[PDB]
């Protein structure tokens, strides 16, 4: 009848503001303090998590997230430590999607990491190298184990891709990029009501409030990475000032 | 044709190779580039400079030259050399080179960029943006810079700008992943010039329609010179276009063996090779579903070769579909191999190969000792040896 | 046969240019080669085997390309190239090489030795001789093997004995005298295979003979391309092979302009040089009457030049009968002139030019702007710059 | 008329031996010493001297040879030195040959040089470079200016190319290179009653003394070069040893 992050939206749009997104990437600096790591997110007050599965060849990553799953598949990391951050987010009452390049997909099988990933309590899947041309099994797969498909969108789109992207999306779509945020955001609004995530390279306060202002929510990743490299608790710092920016 | 993909870029249906794994941000520039392939691909204007450049400029077509001295260390067969060793810049690549730089020129793009491993795609390019006038970055992994410094220097020279890749293994593949980077940015002025038979569509088909060219040039020539079709075909592969580039003009003919020899290094018992489909699996990687050298989990695996054009763990997706199909075989060749067959070439033929053409010559000796006295087989001789005399004289310790 | 020498290989009279300063110990040899060339020079299976050769392992016709993008530099004058450049080996001198191997094997001779500057004439006769199965000895002055090492490498890969010479200037012609001891203690069973257009006859005739296919081919081409005779055809002059192999052709049309490049290196003023025909005057030298920097008293000055292919104090007797004829001009190019050139012909044209062919290159654009707008000049590409790339790297900066 | 070596050959042949025929190159080690050298040579019974013309490009002279005309040019040496030790090789009582490279013939002008070289009393030419294919000028200045002219055989010389430099030679043939020199030796003698002498590279008494059973004259050129460079007094014992081995009774 309707996504799984729906209601996390709804809830948000209830109390007059945007959801903080959080990504952080599974086995940095190791696994157990990336789950507890990811569990602080929770505590500290992100609507929704990011679990990163490390890639090898992670062609949208920019330099501290690229650098960081690096460390990540030196110290042994597996999909499946992926799976288990999922679980420990779920169980601490925080509501968590996957993002991940297809390769590793693929070789899992896509239907049996629907399966796993929804077992785990798992949301939905950020896909930032699947375009809906190549979506077939995901879609069945997605459809069968309800999950939420959250593809991109990009200031280059054509009218005709944007249209057929947010059309495939549900849960949200991730615009990914001076006026070219607010300007993609106004155009998935032009075609649908579904909501719209932003990720801007965002650091501050004042910079999530900015986005809070036109976006259903914003994405944090690479600063949130930055933090948990100085200590965990900079971590908590850094996620409760961007709580309150998406309030404002 | 009955050869080419659907719309979206997949080969052979529902085993679906090929495609497009790319970002939505990429999408823009690749419908550009695929609408700008079909409108310039049937433009007698385009045609006729394609063809006036291949001929005066490039030097084609390239001749085929039957190595008689060859003869009795590959079982009395008779091999027949497919001399794209002698085309402007010293191998094949040009021929694709070509047609996209005039491509991008119709697109009204201002910068080419390029990845490089041998550094014979890299100096191509930059010779095409020289003859053209349009800026150029070549990307070549750092490990190549130091192996292929011949070719860093002719680019240079040739006013293409040269960045040396630092990451991951520091050869081919992570070449490709910054000029992957480079393009998402720049996409609304840039052309990736792309040097393989891989990648999103249309990347696969338009690079061997241009090296379609040496396989029609030597389908004519072995009826000529030998008055009939071969036992078989034969080349390197790395990502795939001038082992394609030849073999596509047999694929009709049911007698015609086609054998693709790809980089095994140490061995590949070693995991030091890139020996793709004996040793890899079904995978996405560089915009396409094709074989790749992949762990348990799909990370992608380094490859190891001492040839810098082969060490590339993928391989472009019409052959993944050849292989299927079971019209190609695919077969590992060593180092070793390699460079004994190259050392043979340099002293039977006086024919001094590159190292990646090598492998082709080594497997066609094998060959050769399987199909007997007589037997017919064109080796795509894909480049000339000039950027590997260091390395070779190194092997063969004369210093 | 109407631009031939004597019987005794005198040009212009019976005591005129060429002949033969020998010793008595080398004319056994000398006549025996004498011989064996007019007999196979008219025997069309020698002459069908040459051929065979050029087109299938050297893949001859090498193309004219007309290189626009240096119009304005030429006075807006047409600068058409011969392409040799794209020679197996990578210039000319294959096509003489091709010739005296196989005449070596008629013979019945089983050691071939030569001299080389730049190394592409030992490179070529390498080759050859790996191709035919002989025995392969190279002198190659000391300086030039350290200025030239690509191409060292290359000679020894392809099986040959390289002897770096350290009498005299360590250079071209210092290697030639070397090749000339190691003939005259080796006549039995020793072919010397000349490289240049000068010697003792037979040896300005025959290479000359199989360096004509240049302007046979050229001819042909240009009146195609341009729809007339060029208004002049142009090459640089070593000991005058590319010049002469090219010019050739064009002998008999009075309205198209011959002229030769020397290599001029610091200045002819500096008595740092090359320019024979500039600052040398008559006298006899490595077998022939011609031209070559001489003393007051007769002693060889030593030459200079950026070019090892140019760097040599003579030039063949045909150049000099040619000259005193009036038909054809020879002028100075400096190293500076032709670097320009070199640069110029990368950035425009991407082709990485030979040193010794930048200064033909250099000299077409000077003769552009004295001929003026529209003007048709055919340039002999003589050969290709991968040898001289880290030398011109260096001179410009680019490490 | 007779040869302008003529003589020389008759008296040896005379007294039952070979002419000793001594070579040494103008300006080694310098230019005063190379004429004390050769007039040692005079004074030690070199019947015959051959005067080397240094050459920028000697293709002809073996290592020993060529690092002194090397070591000659460096020094300054010019083609009118050798002209000048020609002069001082007469005063002495001695008789000289010039031996040298075409081009300087050449460059100074085959006739003057002829004229000049019959003035300072030389008496003939040996022309390594020059076979009488292209000697036209140079036999018409030899006719002029009275001097010999000797020209090399070698032991792959054609029967037709044998006779015909043997025909064009005066004074001797210079028969340079084992059995070979004395079939080649022989082979001249079949044609031609003209002397010949004979290059072998000869370093001692016993060598000169093998090559005159058969030679008409033994050349000696590297051996003195290599005793000049130890000294004086070594090229003066060297040259009395091989004037005793041109000797027969
Ligand atoms: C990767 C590069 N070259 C590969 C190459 C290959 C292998 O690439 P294919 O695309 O498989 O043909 C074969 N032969 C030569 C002479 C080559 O240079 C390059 O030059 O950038
Ligand atoms: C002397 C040598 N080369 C001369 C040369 C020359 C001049 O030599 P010619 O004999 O004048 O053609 C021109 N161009 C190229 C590419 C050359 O290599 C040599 O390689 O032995
Ligand atoms: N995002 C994403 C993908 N993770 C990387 C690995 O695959 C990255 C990628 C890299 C290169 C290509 C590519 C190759 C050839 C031609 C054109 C191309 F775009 C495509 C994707
Ligand atoms: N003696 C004598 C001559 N002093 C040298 C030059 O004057 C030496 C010489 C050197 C080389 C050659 C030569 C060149 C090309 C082909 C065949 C050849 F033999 C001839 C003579
Ligand atoms: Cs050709
Ligand atoms: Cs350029
Ligand atoms: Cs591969
Ligand atoms: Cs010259
Ligand atoms: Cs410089």
């Amino acid at each position: 009848e309707a996504s799984r992050l729906g209601p996390v939206f709804d809830s948000c749009r209830a109390n007059n503001r945007a959801a903080l997104i959080g990504y952080l990437p599974t086995g940095y600096p190791d696994v157990p303090a990336s789950v507890a790591a990811m569990t602080a997110l929770v505590e500290s007050g992100c609507d929704i998590i990011e679990v990163g599965v490390p890639y090898s060849d992670p062609g949208m990553d920019g330099p501290t997230i690229a650098r960081a799953t690096e460390a990540a598949l030196r110290g042994g990391v597996r999909v499946r430590d992926t799976l288990a951050a999922v679980e420990a987010i779920s169980i601490a009452g925080g509501r968590a999607v996957v993002m991940t390049y297809w390769n590793p997909v693929l070789r899992y099988g896509v239907d049996a990491f629907a399966r796993d990933l929804a077992a785990a309590g798992g949301l939905g899947l950020i896909t930032p190298d699947l375009i809906p041309d190549e979506a077939q099994q995901w879609l069945a797969a997605s459809e069968e184990h309800r999950l939420d498909r959250i593809f991109l969108v990009a200031p280059s789109s054509t009218p005709e891709r944007l249209a057929a992207t947010v059309e495939a999306s549900r849960g949200f779509v991730y615009a990914a990029s001076s006026q070219a945020a607010p300007e993609l955001v106004g155009r998935v609004k032009a075609v649908s009501d579904i909501p719209v995530g932003v990720g801007l390279g965002v650091r501050s306060r004042a910079q999530a409030a900015q986005i809070a202002q036109y976006a259903d929510g914003v994405i944090v990743g690479s600063a949130l990475v930055t933090a948990l490299t100085e200590g965990l608790p900079r971590l908590r710092a850094l996620t409760g000032e961007l709580a309150a920016g998406v309030r404002l | 044709t009955s050869h080419d993909p659907d719309s979206g870029g997949h080969f052979g249906g529902p085993s679906g190779w090929g495609g497009r794994y790319v970002p939505e941000a990429l999408m823009a520039v690749i419908e550009e580039v695929t609408a700008a392939y079909q409108k310039e691909r049937v433009s007698q204007d385009f045609l006729d400079d394609l063809d006036r450049l291949q001929a005066n400029y490039a030097g084609r077509p390239s001749p085929l030259y039957e190595a008689t001295r060859l003869s009795q260390h590959a079982g009395s067969a008779r091999i027949f050399l497919k001399r794209e060793d002698l085309n402007h810049t010293g191998s094949h690549k040009i021929n694709n080179v070509l047609g996209q730089a005039l491509l991008a020129r119709r697109m009204g793009k201002t910068r080419v960029i390029a990845e490089t491993g041998a550094g014979q795609h890299g100096v191509a390019t930059a010779t095409a943006c020289a003859l053209l006038g349009l800026d150029c970055v070549i990307y070549m992994g750092g490990i190549d810079t130091a192996r292929q410094a011949l070719n860093v220097a002719r680019m240079r020279l040739l006013g293409a700008e040269v960045v040396a890749v630092q990451t991951g293994s520091k050869t081919l593949k992570d070449a490709i992943n910054e000029a992957f980077r480079d393009w998402v940015a720049n996409a609304d002025n840039t052309y990736y010039c792309f040097g393989t038979a891989a990648g999103p569509h249309p990347f696969p088909t338009m690079v061997r329609d241009f090296q379609r060219i040496i396989g029609m040039e030597a389908r004519v020539q072995i009826q000529g010179q030998a008055g009939r079709l071969p036992d078989a075909v034969v080349a390197c592969v790395g990502g795939g276009s001038n082992a394609i580039g030849i073999f596509h003009a047999f694929l009709d003919d049911p007698g015609v063996r086609l054998v693709g020899f790809e980089a095994a290094g140490d061995g590949v018992e070693t995991g030091r090779h890139a020996a793709t489909f004996t040793a890899g699996s079904p995978g996405a990687f560089h915009g396409s579903f094709s074989y790749l050298l992949q762990d348990e989990d799909g990370q992608t695996i380094e490859s190891h070769s001492i040839s810098a054009g082969l060490d590339y763990p993928g391989v472009g997706p019409e052959h993944a579909w050849l292989k299927e199909a079971g019209r190609v075989d695919y077969r590992p060749i060593t180092d070793s191999e390699a460079m004994d067959a190259f050392g043979l070439l340099c002293r039977m033929e006086g024919i001094i190969p590159a190292i990646e053409s090598a492998h082709a010559v080594a497997g066609a000796l094998k060959l050769g000792v399987e199909l007997g006295r007589g037997a017919v087989i064109v080796v795509n001789l894909s480049g000339r040896g000039d950027k590997d005399v260091e390395t070779a004289a190194k092997w063969f310790g004369l210093l």
